[PDB]
Formats: C-alpha cells, structure tokens, sequence
RNA sequence: AGGUUUGGCACCUCGAUGUCGGCUCGUCGCAUCCUGGGGCUGAAGAAGGUCCCAAGGGUUGGGCUGUUCGCCCAUUAAAGCG
RNA sequence: GUUGGCUUAGAAGCAGCCAUCCUUUAAAGAGUGCGUAAUAGCUCACUGGUCGAGUGGCGCCGCGCCGAAAAUGAUCGGGGC
C-alpha cells in the first residue's frame, strides 16, 4: 500500500490533528523525520493494512519509502490516533509481527468451548526481500486440552521464529 | 482478599488511564465516565452477560474491585466507618475496557455487551479491533 | 399503554406517534402501548 | 366446518393403523385411520421393516390411497446402515459413519421417488441427509 | 423525583419561637378513595386486573386506648394520602 | 431427498438440546414469520411485465423532543419576544 507523507515542518501538533492531519515520524539507524498524512487517509490504509504487510510512503519530492508501523499512540477518550512512527525499511534483516490463521475447526463444539487467539500475530526475524502475508495454524485436533506454542508452525525460509520459543500462540477453553 | 486495608477515598482525575484497547476477545465495553464500579455491579453485569447466551462462548472481565469501600452505622462522627459493610469496588476512568466478549457473532455479542452496560452506574461504548497492536 | 424500553412487539406494532404522546402499536390490543 | 385435504403419511408398513399416526392424523386431519389402513395392507404387504410412507386421500383417479414413494432419505439411510432410532446427536457425536460406495449405490437402489436422478445426486443426498441423523462420512 | 418518616449539620431564635392528642375553623396539593371520561386485557356477559385523563363535589356513626396509628362493630359510591 | 435430533404422545421452521448436507433452478429459506395434534394452509426473507429512478444499512457533529408529580396567585426581574 502506499499514501502522501508530506514533510512534517514543526509546529503546531494539535493544529494539526484539529486541522486534519496526523503527526508522525519516520526513522531508522540511518533516517529520522517528521511527517504528517491524514485521518482518513492513514485509517482507509492502516485500518486493513495494519502493520503486517509494508506502506511505502509518497513524499512530496519523488521519494518512495518502504517502511512499516512500529507503534501508534491513542488519545485514550475516544480511540482515535495521535502519533505514528515509520520505520523506513531497507535490506539488513528486521524483526516484525506477521499475522497467523487458525483454519479448521478442532473439537470443541458438541459441548461447546471456543478457542482464544493466544497471540493474533508474531514477531520473526527476516530479511525484508521476504515478507510473509500471514502464517498457518494446523491446529484442529485439540480439545478443552492443551494448546500449541513457539516451534509448532511452518515457519518457511528465513522465518527464525524471533520469541523464546514458548509463546503460547492459541489456546481452547470451555463455555459459559 | 489480603495486604492491609480500609483505605482513603482519593479522587479520579482525568481519565489517563480510561482507554486501553481489547486485550483478548473480539469485541468489547469501554467505559465513557468515571466511576467507582461496585463488585456487585461488576457481577451483575457479568453474570446477565453469560446468561444472554447460555452455554457460549468466553467473558474476560479487565476490571476488578480492591478499593474497600466503608460506611457509617447511620449515627454521627468518632472514628472512621466500619467500612466495607456493603464491600469494595474498582475504580474506572473514561475509557478504561471492562469487559470484552469472544467466540461468538456479532449480532449475539454486540448485543450481549449492550445490556451489560445498563447495569453498570455508567455511560459505555462498544468496540470491535483491528485497531492497536505491537507488529510490522 | 405503557411508558419506557421498547422494540417494538409485532411489526404490526407500528409506532403511532401523535399529538405529543409516542404510543406504538400494532392491530394488537396486546402489542399496544403509549410513552 | 369440514377442510378436505391429501394426507401426507409415515407408518408401520405390514401393519396398518398406527395408533398415532393413522388413528388421529388421517381419521380427522383429512382421511380414514383403518379403511387407508386396510388399503395399506394391500401395498406394505411386501414393503415394512424399514419404515414405510404414503400420502392418502380421496382424489381424482376417483379414489382412496394416492401415491407410495421411497421411505424418506435420511430414514432409509440409517435403515439400511445398522442403527435403531436416532443417533442421539448429529455432528457433534461423530460417532455414526458409512461409506462412499455402499452409499452411493444404496442410493442407486432406493432412487425411485427421487427429485431428477442422477448417480452422485442420489449420493451425495445419502452423505447429506445421513449426517443429518449422525450418519456422517467416514 | 419528592421533602410526609427516621437521621446528619448546628445557620436565625435561650433580655423565651408554649412542644402530643382532641375540639373548632379550615385552605391548598395530586402522587385519585369515591363519583366523570378513555386505552389495553390472558375483556364473551355481569365482575375484575392494569395504565392514562381528571379533584367539581364527596369522603359516615360507634367499641378500645391520652393517643396519631391501628384492630374490631355496623354501614358506604367511597369510608383517599399529604 | 427437506417432513434429519432427545421428546415424537408432537419438532417433520411455526415445542426444546443436537444439524446444517443433498436434489435441483423459477432459486437456491441450513425454513425469520399467524397455529394446534402433529401436520394441513397464509406472506416474502427469490425471482418476469409494464413501471424507469434514487433507494435500503450502519456512524460520528450542531440544536431540539419524551423521560418531568406538591401544597397561599402566578411570571424569564416584568412587559413582550
């Protein structure tokens, strides 16, 4: 995905998000620079794009930069973004959460229980050139028993899981 | 149950802490005032929760009471109250996520959370997702 | 024919909201009510 | 007050007069417990073991009895399969399973009164209506 | 919500604001006990149940207690609350 | 074929807990709906003819409305807007 980035100058922040920007911020141990998009705009990206998959950002002069959200901030009355930092990617290998999908459906329905996303998406150390879109989850032969964790997918090519491993990723409990 | 207690009102400011973001579940009930929430409200909110949609799915309540909450006999002035008596509360600032529901559909937990929010003394709103999170 | 928290009964329970008064109802002499 | 009606009957084939559904039903919703009965004998005489239905009335044709036609899917599934009633619970049970052959051919068979006709149409409603009752494939 | 109970506070009054109850005389409120209307009803009719308009006018005499209150007797359209 | 489940005395949506397949096209009700003893009927939750156009679904914002009953005569200080 992709969206206008005009340079941030540095005034006014507020002015801004009143006005209709989104203060943020793109960076790197090389870049560091203040940006600003727009609500709407930001949202209609990140809203499905999220930060999973990569946004190249458009800045006023040509530029095209490959880069990912590192963390928003909230104005905690009203969820509503306040701050954006841009991590402008390039080729040194980079840690970053990719989405994971629970296919199927294990036990758990004659008497009920459901499942709990024990961890939507997960942190993996890979070289950008490669960026998987979400990951599989074979799990479907579990009942209100145990759970699966750390090394129990089919983390492809360059996908060294970046966690212990032992992250309990899923989990299914009883009803109500 | 523990450490020791029967202490001070205190008050609830700006709510700097009433807005977090659905923790696990899918869908959830933030908080639009601020509010000391009593257990027994806490309960029957949560109970007439898993009772909306016998038998389904998970209820994850965030909130939870500490704050013992004390009351005079119905006399005058000598002492603090015997407090409790009624028992204790947590204390919600605008924002905070109570409860948050999973497992289940829409149309049964949106409306699951909605009656929720009528026993709560408070103002409340409802949340889906996608939103906040830590990846790139 | 009644006074608050409704979803309207039947469809038939047309909400008939004159003079000041909002009461719904239907053909319903049961799914009637008045706020 | 009088509603005249075809009735639509599941019963007791090699009996005839199945208390319930023959004494009530047919009598008053719209025909005759016994006399449909004795008409029953007449054709369940070699069809009555695995269940056995047929609508009844008194129609053109310019008589009293109507159409016979292959004892309902799901039914005659478990009928041929090996099982008494229901299997309690469908799906969440996993416990009752045939096979696609046996199946598709003991579809073949009963296709008499069947919507169309067709070798996987017969099958797949066998699999279908099967899982319905418990009745799953495997 | 109301300020009729029980309380909290201690602001006017201690060079004094006589404090339960009855009697007499009442006047106001509606959150209506009767009597006027009306919608529902799990309203066939006669009865009822419930909610809504609406005080114009009504709203008894005795037994027991200082009683207010109550419980009884005998009635009543009703024997209203403040 | 749906009238598959305990309960069938009756679920065979129009009892309640287990389904959510199939046949097959006008299309697709794994049936949201008036019922009794199920069942038996009713409307679209789908589609042609004209009709030829803006229509259904959620959501924040401004103002307002119902929620709103008391005691000597009432009124926003008044008139009147």
């Amino acid at each position: 995905y992709r969206l206008k980035a005009y340079y941030r100058e540095g005034e006014k922040p507020s002015a801004l998000r009143r006005a209709g920007k989104l203060p943020g911020v793109m960076y790197n141990r090389h870049l560091n620079r203040k940006v600003y998009v727009d609500l709407v705009e930001f949202d209609k990206v990140f809203r499905q794009a999220s930060i999973h998959h990569v946004i190249v950002l458009e800045l006023p002069d040509g530029q095209s930069l490959p880069t990912l959200v590192r963390q928003v901030n909230l104005d905690k009355r009203r969820r509503r973004p306040e701050h954006v930092d841009f991590f402008v990617l390039s080729d040194e290998p980079v840690e970053m959460y990719v989405p994971l999908r629970f296919v199927g459906t294990p036990a758990g329905v004659r008497a009920g229980g459901v499942l709990q996303e024990i961890h939507r998406d997960i942190l993996v150390k890979v070289s950008p050139r490669n960026i998987p879109e979400f990951i599989e989850v074979d799990v479907s032969g579990l009942e209100i028993g145990d759970s699966l964790h750390a090394s129990d997918l089919k983390l492809p090519p360059g996908v060294e899981l970046a966690v212990s491993p032992e992250e309990t990723i899923a989990a299914v409990v009883p009803p109500e | 149950r523990m450490k020791y207690r029967k202490q001070q009102r205190g008050r609830l400011k700006g709510a700097t802490k009433g807005g977090d973001y659905v923790a696990f579940g899918d869908y959830g009930l933030v908080a639009l005032e601020p509010a000391w929430i009593t257990a027994q409200q806490i309960e029957a909110a949560r109970v007439a929760m898993v009772r909306h949609f016998r038998r389904g799915g998970k209820i994850f309540i965030r909130i939870f009471p500490d704050k013992p909450y004390t009351k005079k006999p119905l006399e005058v002035r000598m002492g603090k109250g015997k407090g409790n008596v009624e028992g204790y509360v947590a204390v919600v600032k605008p924002g905070r996520v109570m409860f948050e529901v999973a497992g289940v559909t829409e149309e049964q937990a949106m409306e699951a959370l909605r009656i929720a929010g009528h026993k709560l003394p408070i103002k409340t709103k409802i949340v889906r997702r996608d939103a906040y999170d830590e990846a790139q | 024919k009644v006074r608050a928290s409704v979803k309207r009964i039947c469809d038939k329970c047309k909400v008939i909201r004159r003079h000041g008064r909002v009461y719904v109802i239907c053909e319903n002499p049961k799914h009637k009510q008045r706020q | 007050k009088k509603v005249v009606a075809v009735v639509k009957l599941q019963l007791p084939a090699g009996k005839a007069t199945p208390a319930p559904p023959v004494g009530p039903a047919l009598g008053q919703h719209g025909a005759n417990i016994m006399e449909f009965v004795k008409a029953f004998n007449a054709a369940t005489a070699n069809m009555g073991d695995a269940i056995v239905p047929v609508e009844i009335t008194i129609y053109a044709d310019r008589s009293f009895t109507f159409v016979t036609k292959t004892p309902p899917a799901s039914y005659l599934i478990r009928k041929a399969a090996g099982l008494e009633k229901g299997a309690h619970k469908p799906g969440r049970e996993k416990v009752g399973r045939i096979t696609w052959e046996q199946v598709l051919e003991i579809a073949k068979q009963k296709m008499p009164d069947l919507n169309t006709t067709d070798l996987e149409a017969a099958a797949r409603m066998i699999a279908g209506s099967a899982r319905s009752m418990g009745v799953e494939v495997v």
